C-alpha cells in the first residue's frame, strides 16, 4: 500500500478530475531488488591507503 | 583580471603524485598485523573488538 | 527647480508608464529621425518623451539613434533570428508609434501578468525568516504559541537551569 | 420538476439589488484613515456625469452580496488508526500541507492524536491552521471577545449592525457556525427594533430579506418600505415571498384575483401577514397621502 | 573539530569501544523493519523521481507547449 | 518671512475663481471617499461645453527636494521627528 | 494621601464641574510643556512621574492629576489620545504622557475596540476564497482502506512477528559473550499505573 | 560555495532564543551549517505545545516530493515527522522504540502490584 495520507492525496487527484474507481493505490515493489548488507561490492571502484606510515 | 599564475603549486602536484606512485606501500606493509597487539604497525590503529 | 526643460522625464514615476515591453527576439532598436520639418515632428517627440520609458523597460535593448542620415524618419527593430522590421513613422504622432510598436513587437496585458504572478510564489507567507525576505522570524509571534522568553520569561519547569538542579 | 430559486438566481438577485437600493454619500461615506492631501480636476458638465457613472459602478462592485451558504458537516473521518504508538506522546501533532497554489479548501490537514489515530483536522482547527501560515487581514487566530452576547448587545446600543458583519466575514467563513448565528442576532435586533434602514445600501441587505422571508418574518421590513414610499420595494418583496412559498394562502389568492401592484400588500396582509390589521393601517395612510400629492 | 594534522590525545591512546550487547530477537525483528522499510521508500523515491521528468518533459516538448509557440510565431508572421 | 508669507498667503485663488475663470467645475477627490467625486466650487456663469485639451506631459518647474521625497531618496536625521501638539 | 473617589466609576469626573473647570472643553494635555534643551526635544518621554510614591516636578496629563484613571471604560478620556480625522493613537511626545501612561493608554484603547465601547474603521475586506465547494477529499470522506476495516496495521511488519528459533541460534553465535536477554513479544497495548 | 563531494538533504535547522527551540524545515547541502546557507524552506515544527496543546508541524509536501526526485536525503528527524503525518511509513525504531516502553512499563506495574499486593 501506498502510506495513508499519499493515498488520501490519490484518490482526491481522481475524484477532482471526474475518474471514479475503486481500486487501491498500490506501490510495485518488485523491481526494488533488496540485496543482503554482506553483499560484495566493487573492489574495483574503492580507494587504498595513502603513503603515510606511522 | 589577469590572474597571476602559480608555478610552484603545479611543480609541487606532480611531484607529490608520482612520489604516491613510485612510493607507494604495497599490501605488506599496509595490511600487516601484529597479532599479540592486534595493531597494524603501518598505521598503529587498532583493529575492532569484534574482528579480534 | 529640475534643471532642464520637462523635467518630469526625469521621474521614475514617469519611467515606469511606459507600457511598450519587448519581447525576447528584439534586441537592436535604431531610431532614424530628422531634426527639421513637419514630418519628422512625431519622432522628436517620440525620442524625447518615449525612447526614456522604452529603454528602462527594456535595459538589454539596444537602442541607437541617428540624424539626418534620410530625408524621411524610420525605426528598425533586428530580431535574434536575423529579421529586420522596418517601421515608417512618418506623418505620424508619437503615441502612434508607440502604441504600432507594442502592438508587433510588444507584449499583451495577458501575457504580463502571468510573470508577475510567478513572482508571487517566491515569497511564501508560511516560511519563517528575515523580514527582508519573510514575513515573521519566528514562531513566537503567532498569538498562542510560546511567546519569546526576551518579552516573556519562560516557566522555572521549561528552563534546562533548574531541571538540571532538580534532576540532581 | 419545479425548483425553488435560489440566493444566486439572477430573478432573486435582480430584485434584492433594487431593494437594496445605491446612496453614494453613504457607500463611499469617509473612512477615518491616515489621510493625503486631495486632487482636484476641472471637469465639465459632461465630465462630471461620466465621473458619477463610475462611481456607479464601482458601488455596485462594493455592494456584491455575499452568498448565503448552509452549516458546513463536521469532518470525522479517520485515515488510519496505529495501536502500536499510544503512549509514546503526551500532546497532538498537526500536519498542514503549505503548498501556495491549492485552494484552502482543498489542503490536507490531518492530526495524529497520542493514540496513534491519524484523523483530518476539523473546520475549527482547520480555519487556525489556514490563518497561521496563510495570515489574512483583519482575521485572528483566536476569536475575539467582541462576538460575545454581553459585547454584541453593547455595539446594537450604537446602530452599528454593519461593524458586527463585517467583523464576522472577515473572522468567520461564511459556512461557518458563527458566521450564521452572528448574522441572525443582528438581524433578529433589527426586526425588534426596526432597524432596517441601516443595512440598505449595503452588501448585508439581501441576506437579511433571505433570512426573514424564509422564516416568515417580512411584516416589519414591509411596514418600513410602506413608510417610506417604497411601494415598488414592498410589492417585489411580497412577490419573492410568493414564489419561495407558491402553496401558501397569499400565493393562491393572487392569482384568483390577478393582484397586482398595491393589491398584493393587502391580500397578502389578510391571508398570510402576522400583522395583518397595522399593514392595512401603515398602507391606507400612504394611499390617501399620495392622492393629494397627484392633485 | 580537529583536522588531519592535528596530534591525537594522551587520554584516548589507550581507549577500546566495546561494541553494545545484542538481544537476538529484537535485532533480528529490527533488520527486518528496515529491510522493507527501506523496500517501500525506494518505490516512493522513484515516483516522485518520476513526476521530475514529466514535469520537465511536458514544457519543453509538451502538447501544450508546442501548441503555443506556434499560435506565438504564427501570430508574429 | 512675515513680509513675504502675508503676500504669498493673499495671492492665493480660491475654487470659486478657478471655475469662474475657466468656466468649469472643481471637482474633489479623496482617497478615503475613493472614486467619488465632490464638487467643491461651480461657475455662476456659462459653464463652457468644452474640457480643457489634455496634455501628454506638462512642462511645470518641479522641486528636486519634492521629487527626491517621493523617490525615497532623502536622508535627514532630523525630518519627520517627534515633536509637541502644534 | 490621594484616594480618588472615582475609582470605581472613572468617567463621572470628566462630566463633574471639578473637570470643566480645570480642563473645560479642550484636552487634559492642552496647556502641559516639556523642559528641555532645544527647539526639538527627545524622542521619547520620561519613563514615569511617579518613582517611590513621589511624584517629580512637572508631572504629565496623567499624573498631575489623581482623579484621571487609565480605564478602558472611560471612553471620554482615551478619545483625547486618539485623532478624530485618522483614529491613531498620538506619540508621547505629542501629549506629553510618560511612557508608563501612554503604554496604559494603548492597552486601554485598544480593550475598549475590543468591547465594542470605542468605534473605530472596521473595513469591507473580501472574501479569502474563491470557491465555496466542499466535496474534496480533504475535508469529506476517504475510501476506508482494507487494513483499517480488518482492525490491522497499515503494514504488517509493524506487528511483532516471532522469529524462528534457527536464526536467534546464528545471532548468539554471532556475538558471544556479548548478549543481552532475549525479549518475548511486547504486550498488545500499553499498561498504565493504577 | 562549491564543497569536494557532497549531497541535499532535507533537514532541521534549529532556530529561536534558549529553552524555546523552533525548527524550519529546509533543504539544504550536506556540509553547510545547521542554520546557515539553504537552497529552499520547505516548512517548519514547533516542539513547544500551544495553548490549544498542539504541535504544528508545516509541510510543503509539493517541493519536498519535487527533491525527493532530485537526489535529496531525508534526516531521521524528518523521517520521523512524515511518518507521523502518514507520507512515509512509520520509522523501525519509532516502533521499536515505542516497544521497548512498553515491556519497562510493564516491568513497573509488577512492582507496584507486588508492594501492594505483599505489602
Ligand atoms: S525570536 Fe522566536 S523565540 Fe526569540
Ligand atoms: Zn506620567
Amino acid at each position: 500500500p501506498y502510506p495513508p495520507l499519499l493515498r488520501a492525496m490519490i484518490i482526491a487527484e481522481r475524484q477532482k478530475n471526474g475518474d471514479t474507481s475503486t481500486e487501491e493505490p498500490m506501490l510495485n515493489v518488485q523491481r526494488i531488488r533488496m540485496e543482503p548488507w554482506d553483499y560484495p561490492a566493487k573492489q574495483e571502484d574503492k580507494g587504498r591507503a595513502k603513503g603515510t606510515p606511522v | 583580471k589577469k590572474v597571476r599564475p602559480r608555478l610552484i603549486a603545479e611543480l609541487a602536484r606532480r611531484v607529490r603524485a608520482l612520489r604516491e606512485q613510485l612510493n607507494r606501500p604495497r599490501d605488506s606493509q599496509l595490511y600487516a598485523v601484529d597479532y599479540e597487539t592486534l595493531t597494524r604497525p603501518f598505521s598503529g590503529r587498532r583493529l575492532p573488538v569484534r574482528a579480534w | 527647480p529640475m534643471k532642464g526643460r520637462f523635467p518630469i522625464r526625469r521621474t521614475l514615476q514617469y519611467l515606469s508608464q511606459g507600457n511598450v515591453v519587448f519581447k525576447d527576439s528584439v534586441k537592436v532598436m535604431t531610431v532614424n529621425y530628422n531634426t527639421h520639418g513637419e514630418l519628422g515632428e512625431g519622432a522628436r517627440k517620440f525620442v524625447f518623451f518615449n525612447i526614456p520609458q522604452i529603454q528602462y523597460k527594456n535595459p538589454w535593448v539596444q537602442i541607437m539613434m541617428f540624424k539626418n542620415m534620410t530625408p524621411s524618419p524610420f525605426l528598425r527593430f533586428y530580431l535574434d533570428s536575423g529579421e529586420q522590421v522596418l517601421v515608417d513613422v512618418e506623418t505620424k504622432s508619437n503615441k502612434e508609434i508607440m502604441e504600432h510598436i507594442r502592438k508587433i513587437l510588444g507584449k499583451n496585458e495577458e501575457t504580463l501578468r502571468e510573470e508577475e504572478e510567478e513572482k508571487k510564489q517566491l515569497s511564501h507567507p508560511a516560511n519563517f525568516g528575515p523580514r527582508k525576505y519573510c514575513l515573521r522570524e519566528c514562531i513566537c509571534e503567532v498569538e498562542g504559541q510560546v511567546p519569546c522568553p526576551s518579552l516573556v520569561p519562560l516557566p522555572k519547569e521549561m528552563r534546562g537551569k533548574y531541571k538540571a538542579a532538580l534532576k540532581a | 420538476e419545479t425548483k425553488k430559486p435560489t440566493f444566486m438566481d439572477e430573478e432573486v438577485q435582480s430584485i434584492l439589488t433594487k431593494m437594496t437600493g445605491l446612496n453614494l454619500q453613504k457607500t463611499f461615506k469617509p473612512a477615518i484613515q491616515e489621510l493625503k492631501p486631495p486632487t482636484y480636476k476641472l471637469m465639465t458638465q459632461a465630465q462630471l456625469e461620466e465621473a458619477t457613472r463610475q462611481a456607479v459602478e464601482a458601488a455596485k462592485v462594493r455592494l456584491k452580496m455575499p452568498p448565503v451558504l448552509e452549516e458546513r458537516v463536521p469532518i470525522n473521518d479517520v485515515l488510519a488508526e496505529d495501536k502500536i504508538l499510544e503512549g509514546t506522546e503526551t500532546t497532538k501533532y498537526v500536519f498542514t500541507d503549505i503548498s501556495y497554489s491549492i485552494p484552502h479548501r482543498e489542503r490536507f490537514i490531518v492530526v495524529r492524536e497520542p493514540s496513534g489515530t491519524l484523523r483530518k483536522a476539523s473546520w475549527e482547527e482547520r480555519d487556525r491552521m489556514i490563518q497561521v501560515y496563510f495570515p489574512k487581514e483583519g482575521r485572528k487566530i483566536l476569536t475575539p471577545i467582541i462576538f460575545k452576547e454581553e459585547n454584541l448587545r453593547t455595539m446594537y446600543s450604537q446602530d452599528r449592525h454593519v461593524d458586527v458583519l463585517n467583523l464576522c466575514f472577515a473572522q468567520f467563513e461564511p459556512d461557518s457556525t458563527e458566521y450564521i448565528k452572528v448574522h441572525h442576532k443582528t438581524y433578529e435586533d433589527i426586526d425588534k427594533r426596526g432597524k432596517y434602514d441601516l443595512l440598505r445600501s449595503t452588501r448585508y441587505f439581501g441576506g437579511m430579506v433571505w433570512y426573514f422571508v424564509n422564516n416568515k418574518k417580512i411584516d416589519g421590513l414591509l411596514i418600513d418600505q410602506i413608510q417610506r414610499d417604497l411601494i415598488d420595494d414592498a410589492t417585489n418583496l411580497v412577490q419573492l415571498y410568493h414564489v419561495l412559498h407558491p402553496d401558501g394562502q397569499s400565493a393562491q389568492g393572487a392569482k384568483d384575483q390577478a393582484a397586482e401592484g398595491i393589491n398584493l400588500i393587502k391580500v397578502f396582509a389578510k391571508t398570510e401577514a402576522q400583522k395583518g390589521a397595522y399593514i392595512e393601517l401603515t398602507l391606507q395612510t400612504y394611499q390617501e397621502a399620495l392622492s393629494r400629492h397627484s392633485a | 573539530r580537529k583536522t588531519r594534522h592535528d596530534p591525537l590525545a594522551k587520554s584516548k591512546i589507550e581507549r577500546v569501544n566495546m561494541p553494545p550487547a545484542v538481544d537476538p530477537a529484537e535485532f533480528f525483528v529490527l533488520m527486518e523493519r528496515y529491510q522493507h522499510y527501506r523496500q517501500t521508500v525506494r518505490a516512493l523515491r522513484m515516483e516522485f523521481v518520476s513526476e521530475v521528468q514529466r514535469k520537465v518533459h511536458e514544457a519543453r516538448a509538451g502538447v501544450l507547449a508546442e501548441r503555443k509557440a506556434l499560435k506565438d510565431a504564427a501570430e508574429h508572421r | 518671512l512675515t513680509q513675504g508669507l502675508f503676500r504669498g498667503l493673499s495671492r492665493q485663488e480660491t475654487h470659486q475663481q478657478l471655475a469662474d475663470k475657466k468656466g468649469l467645475h472643481v471637482v474633489e477627490i479623496r482617497e478615503e471617499c475613493g472614486p467619488l467625486p465632490i464638487v467643491v466650487a461651480s461657475p455662476r456663469g456659462p459653464l463652457r461645453k468644452d474640457p480643457e485639451p489634455e496634455d501628454e506631459v506638462p512642462d511645470v518647474k518641479l522641486d528636486w527636494e519634492d521629487v527626491k521625497t517621493a523617490q525615497g531618496m532623502k536622508r535627514s536625521v532630523w525630518s519627520n521627528l517627534k515633536r509637541a501638539a502644534t | 494621601v490621594p484616594i480618588s473617589p472615582y475609582k470605581d466609576e472613572p468617567w463621572k469626573y470628566l462630566e463633574s464641574e471639578e473637570y470643566q473647570e480645570r480642563y473645560g472643553s479642550r484636552p487634559v494635555w492642552a496647556d502641559y510643556r516639556r523642559n528641555h534643551k532645544g527647539g526639538v526635544p527627545p524622542q521619547r518621554t520620561r519613563k514615569t512621574c511617579i518613582r517611590r510614591n513621589k511624584v517629580v516636578g512637572n508631572p504629565c496629563p496623567i499624573c498631575r492629576d489623581h482623579k484621571l484613571h487609565v480605564d478602558f471604560r472611560n471612553v471620554k478620556l482615551l478619545e483625547q489620545f486618539v485623532c478624530a480625522h485618522t483614529g491613531i493613537i498620538f506619540y508621547a511626545p505629542y501629549t506629553g504622557v510618560c511612557v508608563k501612561q501612554h503604554k496604559r493608554l494603548t492597552q486601554a484603547i485598544q480593550k475598549a475596540r475590543d468591547h465594542g465601547l470605542l468605534i473605530y474603521h472596521i473595513p469591507q475586506v473580501e472574501p479569502r476564497d474563491l470557491d465555496f465547494s466542499t466535496s474534496h477529499g480533504a475535508v469529506s470522506a476517504t475510501p476506508p482502506a482494507p487494513t483499517l476495516v480488518s482492525g490491522d496495521p497499515w503494514y504488517p511488519w509493524y506487528n511483532w512477528k516471532q522469529p524462528p528459533e534457527r536464526e536467534l541460534s546464528r545471532l548468539r553465535r554471532l556475538y558471544q559473550g556479548h548478549l543481552q536477554e532475549e525479549s518475548g513479544p511486547p504486550p498488545e497495548s500499553m499498561p498504565k499505573m493504577p | 560555495k562549491a564543497y569536494r563531494g557532497g549531497h541535499l538533504t532535507i533537514r532541521l535547522a534549529l532556530g529561536g532564543c534558549t529553552n524555546r527551540p523552533f525548527y524550519r524545515i529546509v533543504a539544504a547541502h550536506n556540509k553547510c551549517p545547521r542554520d546557515g546557507r539553504f537552497v529552499e524552506q520547505l516548512g517548519s515544527y514547533d516542539p513547544l505545545p500551544n495553548s490549544h496543546g498542539e504541535k504544528l508541524v508545516a509541510l510543503n509536501l509539493d517541493r519536498i516530493r519535487h527533491w525527493i526526485g532530485c537526489g535529496a536525503h531525508l534526516s531521521k528527524p524528518m523521517e520521523k515527522l512524515l511518518g507521523l503525518a502518514g507520507f512515509f511509513p512509520l520509522h523501525p525504531m519509532m516502533i521499536t522504540n515505542a516497544e521497548r516502553l512498553r515491556r519497562k512499563r510493564a516491568r513497573e506495574v509488577l512492582l507496584a502490584s507486588q508492594k501492594t499486593d505483599a505489602e
